[PDB]
RNA sequence: AGGACCGAACCGACUAAUGUUGAAAAAUUAGCGGAUGACUUGUGGCUGGGGGUGAAAGGCCAAUCAAACCGGGAGAUAGCU
RNA sequence: GCUCGCCGGAAGACCAAGGGUUCCUGUCCAACGUUAAUCGGGGCAGGGUGAGUCGACCCCUAAGGCGAGGCCGAAAGGCG
RNA sequence: ACACAGGUGGUCAGGUAGAGAAUACCAAGGCGCUUGAGAGAACUCGGGUGAAGGAACUAGGCAAAAUGGUGCCGUAACUUCGGGAGAAGGCACGCUGAUAUGUAGGUGAGGUCCCUCGCGGAUGGAGCUGAAAUCAGUCGAAGAUACCAGCUGGCUGCAACU
RNA sequence: AAUUCCUUGUCGGGUAAGUUCCGACCUGCACGAAUGGCGUAAUGAUGGCCAGGCUGUCUCCACCCGAGACUCAGUGAAAU
RNA sequence: GCUCAACGGAUAAAAGGUACUCCGGGGAUAACAGGCUGAUACCGCCCAAGAGUUCAUAUCGACGGCGGUGUUUGGCACCUCGAUGUCGGCUCAUCACAUCCUGGGGCUGAAGUAGGUCCCAAGGGUAUGGCUGUUCGCCAUUUAAAGUGGUACGCGAGCUGGGUUUAGAACGUCGUGAGACAGUUCGGUCCCUAUCUGCCGUGGGCGCUGGAGAACUGAGGGGGGCUGCUCCUAGUACGAGAGGACCGGAGUGGACGCAUCACUGGUGUUCGGGUUGUCAUGCCAAUGGCACUGCCCGGUAGCUAAAUGCGGAAGAGAUAAGUGCUGAAAGCAUCUAAGCACGAAACUUGCCCCGAGAUGAGUUCUCCCUGACCCUUUAAGGGUCCUGAAGGAACGUUGAAGACGACGACGUUGAUAGGCCGGGUGUGUAAGCGCAGCGAUGCGUUGAGCUAACCGGUACUAAUGAACCGUGAGGCUUAACCU
């Protein structure tokens, strides 16, 4: 049984459940808000925000560690230049979920995931 | 896994009794744009508790 | 934790060096025997000449288990070979006269005070 | 040199699990046998229902076999439901 | 559009078989499509198949079919 | 009869390993297979791991696990002299440096000689390519590391075998 | 013995134990010489038996990752 | 003239095989299982020649007699042929008692020990292997015991198909043959989503007559009960010796169950590392992808058992067989007719669990509503307005609760999850730099770096102001204190 566990299976295997969250975390830091379903955006939370808590403290080795996390030369430079210092005071929580109803062809309960900073 | 009689409309309704879909109990209202959006959900406009997101 | 069909090494000088358990004794539907028990064994491979030949049927006692013994303090003692000491169906005390290897402390009692004198390391 | 050996194409189909109103009215996945020979294969032509063909199981001859398929005698006959 | 994945002696690139507009260009979503459907190999309409040298006929045959006369069967016909 | 995990003859053949059209990842090229989003029960299909024992399971080692390549030493009764035989069992294997700043070998340009002559014949060795072995030295728990890749032996019944 | 009913015939190895197996006896119900006798190197997706290696076959089943089965959305059968 | 002799006489004339088979029928008619007798089978009784040193009765019982059970072998052909799958294993049982163990008593040809044999007792428990297709059987080996039976010789809409059973093949034997033979080896497709009754779980509506939040009393029900051995008494009694207890006490183990994970371990494709082959991130380094997590080594929390804690009780009541006390019938003996006492794992309790849908619908301390009216339903009736509180449902964060429901915690007064800092724990000196060297590589910063759920913390993010449902003194009769 599932007692005291963690994680979510999300009806995909585990060569899929890192290769999807790479693209989702490669789009969220790019556009700062996206529209995706609610279990895929309640648990994209702790995949994107420790990637920013790591990027708070700039080094040389973290430019390889987050390169391992993301594999995008654009996103490592933007994550360490812009989105690093802009949240350099909070104790985490760089995300916010906003429910946006349902979806057309499948009744998929969507959500809007965002950073706190757009204004 | 084969039936032996044809049952009736009475038993069909007696099974179909518990299909009682209820609607939304009540909606809820904004405070800067004023529509009846769902409870804990954004508007079609893009409002949630004062903010205009997009 | 010795059940049926368990192939044991022989600790002592009594000619056998590979035996096979056939029963465990002392209670119905019994599955497991550790130290201090009296299993019943055949004898599968003796030396050229010894006190007991091939095909004898005689009792024994398990003295060294790979599952290990468990102390009061939770500490375990484990070995690296399932091995036993031969015995006698009418005396319950051994055939050979020299015991190789170490045996465990949890075997000493006045049914078995003769394998704690010969053993070079009462562990 | 081989009616030789281990082995992919190619041909065949030994065992077990799936499935037996399934993806298929006989297959799929992990294993198997032969694999320069009495082999395998594309094209065309030949044989014909008491007859054809058979490295022989009454096998196979248009998803049909101890006598095929279609039309006719025929609305065959039935002490049996 | 750009991240990820799968085949790469195939599920890549072509022809003889067989099918016969399924090909491209506009337009439509009622049935068809195992769902939604603006998309289509679907409905409608319009265009699209250029040979002295490449494939068929063509000169010549192999198995085998027909076969003037001819021989033999009741007619059908059977061989040649 | 289905926009069917079925079947159907020919032509072309890239890289890095590799004996090779096997195999593992790929480029040229193509597709994600026309329903989905969730929760993480019994049970079932397809699979990876397992303490002690190791066929006690059962009609039966059925299934599963294991072996598995190249080189060298070695190899029994029996026999139709071929076989048995890859009998059985063992030993070394990664990278680095030297022998040799890339050797034995393969290929082969200039240079020169006659010339029965042309698309020459020889001496000639530049340059390219490149095994295999021995000796030191080094990392891991493990050097055929992944994928492919024989379980072995002992007496019989039947049938020569393919 | 692939043929043997009385039968698990009788003895010996193999096993702690062996209605099957291998070796002898012959009292063969009812083998037997080209519907063939006995024998035999190699070979068989062949019948029967023991041994080493190996392990969820099992004593005794525990956990793990995936495609279903349970919930919500669209299409929507069949035996009786 | 016709042994038409099958003698009312079908022809002047006639034999077999089908497991390669096909059709119409048939429960008129076989096998499987029922139902009916109960001949055989089994188990209790009656007479009692004898056996047993004496002696029918401790234990056996001749020649004979009568029933029970339905249990084998059988008899009848009723249900069943427009089909109820058959033996044995595997998995789950439940009852019967003619009781294998264990519990209590009487007899003995019973000194003790161990037994013989009937009588009461069915709560509980009941072998792992070798061999054949096998229940059995034989054999090896334990235990207190390896019970006997029905349930379609339980159970194929639950599972093997080896046995007998289809098509092929052969040997013996039979027939000239086609082919047969409880004779034999060899290979031989076991289909199905549960409509209903049933059973284990989880739930919504309504009633419990004012409505809601909880805690409970328990008539009934349901799991539970086992046993070994060693030690004390005591080497006592008994016994010539040899042997060797009753009755009570103390300890430790197996089978079966209940939990939990701290210790020992198992898994731990979400956490570290090594490693091959290949392509890319321009490249060297550095990291990632794919080949069962590519192959492995380790491993947190959780889930788990082989890991360790607990249980089976003791007591009370009336009881079955049996021993009694007092004592007439029958002046005497008499457990019995009056009465009185004992008596075992069976019985009711005692241990524990779901337990007021117990309609015989409960008990029980609490918190909320103390407005106006008109209409014919003349009062338990319909409607307009301020009233909408107790409390629950719905929505969001979710959990050592979970199929979906349901149960539980939190909802800006607040830690309910995800985040974050400090720690822990797991792996094992990260990259980068300088030295050494031909280079693989080591050494220093360095037990450094990364870290899943894990224990104590932080309002940065997410849990919205409300709205929605539930109403306004509770019906009637009869009894009792009181103004
Ligand atoms: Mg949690
Ligand atoms: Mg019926
Ligand atoms: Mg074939
Ligand atoms: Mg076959
Ligand atoms: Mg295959
Ligand atoms: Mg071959
Ligand atoms: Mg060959
Ligand atoms: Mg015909
Ligand atoms: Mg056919
Ligand atoms: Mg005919
Ligand atoms: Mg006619
Ligand atoms: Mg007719
Ligand atoms: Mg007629
Ligand atoms: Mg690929
Ligand atoms: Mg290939
Ligand atoms: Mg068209
Ligand atoms: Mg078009
Ligand atoms: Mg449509
Ligand atoms: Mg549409
Ligand atoms: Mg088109
Ligand atoms: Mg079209
Ligand atoms: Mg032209
Ligand atoms: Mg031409
Ligand atoms: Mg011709
Ligand atoms: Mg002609
Ligand atoms: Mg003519
Ligand atoms: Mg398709
Ligand atoms: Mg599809
Ligand atoms: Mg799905
Ligand atoms: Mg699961
Ligand atoms: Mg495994
Ligand atoms: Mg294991
Ligand atoms: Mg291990
Ligand atoms: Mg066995
Ligand atoms: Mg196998
Ligand atoms: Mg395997
Ligand atoms: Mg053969
Ligand atoms: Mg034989
Ligand atoms: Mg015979
Ligand atoms: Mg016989
Ligand atoms: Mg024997
Ligand atoms: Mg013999
Ligand atoms: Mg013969
Ligand atoms: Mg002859
Ligand atoms: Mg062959
Ligand atoms: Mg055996
Ligand atoms: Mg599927
Ligand atoms: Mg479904
Ligand atoms: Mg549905
Ligand atoms: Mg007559
Ligand atoms: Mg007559
Ligand atoms: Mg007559
Ligand atoms: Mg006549
Ligand atoms: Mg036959
Ligand atoms: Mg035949
Ligand atoms: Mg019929
Ligand atoms: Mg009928
Ligand atoms: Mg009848
Ligand atoms: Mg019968
Ligand atoms: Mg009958
Ligand atoms: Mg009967
Ligand atoms: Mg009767
Ligand atoms: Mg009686
Ligand atoms: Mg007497
Ligand atoms: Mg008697
Ligand atoms: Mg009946
Ligand atoms: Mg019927
Ligand atoms: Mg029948
Ligand atoms: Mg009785
Ligand atoms: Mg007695
Ligand atoms: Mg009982
Ligand atoms: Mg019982
Ligand atoms: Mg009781
Ligand atoms: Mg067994
Ligand atoms: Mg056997
Ligand atoms: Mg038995
Ligand atoms: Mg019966
Ligand atoms: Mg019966
Ligand atoms: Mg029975
Ligand atoms: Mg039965
Ligand atoms: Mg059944
Ligand atoms: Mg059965
Ligand atoms: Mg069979
Ligand atoms: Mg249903
Ligand atoms: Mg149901
Ligand atoms: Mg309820
Ligand atoms: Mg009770
Ligand atoms: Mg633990
Ligand atoms: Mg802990
Ligand atoms: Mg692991
Ligand atoms: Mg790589
Ligand atoms: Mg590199
Ligand atoms: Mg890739
Ligand atoms: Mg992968
Ligand atoms: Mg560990
Ligand atoms: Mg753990
Ligand atoms: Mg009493
Ligand atoms: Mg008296
Ligand atoms: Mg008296
Ligand atoms: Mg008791
Ligand atoms: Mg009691
Ligand atoms: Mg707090
Ligand atoms: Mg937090
Ligand atoms: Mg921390
Ligand atoms: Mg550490
Ligand atoms: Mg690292
Ligand atoms: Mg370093
Ligand atoms: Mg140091
Ligand atoms: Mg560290
Ligand atoms: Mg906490």
């Amino acid at each position: 049984m599932r007692h005291r566990k963690s994680g979510r299976q999300l009806n995909r295997n585990s060569s899929h459940r890192q290769a999807m969250f790479r693209n989702m975390a490669g789009s969220l830091v790019r556009h700062e808000i996206i529209k995706t379903t609610l279990p895929k955006a309640k648990e994209l939370r702790r995949v994107v925000e420790p990637l920013i808590t790591l990027a708070k403290t700039d080094s040389v080795a973290n430019r390889r560690l987050a390169f391992a996390r993301t594999r995008d030369n654009e996103i490592v430079a933007k994550l360490f230049n812009e989105l690093g210092p802009r949240f350099a005071s909070r104790a985490g929580g760089y995300t916010r979920i906003l429910k946006c109803g349902f979806r057309a062809g499948d009744n998929a309960p969507m959500a809007y995931i965002e950073l706190v900073d757009r204004s | 896994a084969v039936q032996q009689n044809k049952p009736t409309r009475s038993k069909r309704g007696m099974r179909r009794s518990h299909d009682a879909l209820t609607a939304v109990t009540s909606l809820s209202v904004d405070k800067t744009s004023g529509e009846k959006h769902l409870r804990h959900h954004i508007t079609a406009d893009g409002y949630y508790r004062g903010r205009k997101v997009i | 934790m010795i059940q049926e069909q368990t192939m044991l090494n022989v600790a002592d000088n009594s000619g056998a060096r590979r035996v096979m358990c056939i029963k465990v004794l002392g209670g119905s539907h019994r599955r497991y025997a550790g130290v201090g028990d009296i299993i019943k064994i055949t004898i599968k491979e003796a030396i050229p000449r010894g006190k007991v030949k091939k095909g004898d049927v005689l009792k024994a006692v398990v003295v060294r288990t790979k599952k290990g013994v468990r102390r009061p303090d939770g500490s375990v003692i484990r070995f690296d070979g399932n091995a036993c000491v031969l015995l006698n169906n009418n005396s319950e005390q051994p055939i050979g006269t020299r015991i190789f290897g170490p045996v465990t402390r949890e075997l000493r009692s006045e049914k078995f005070m003769k394998i704690i004198s010969l053993a070079p390391e009462v562990l």
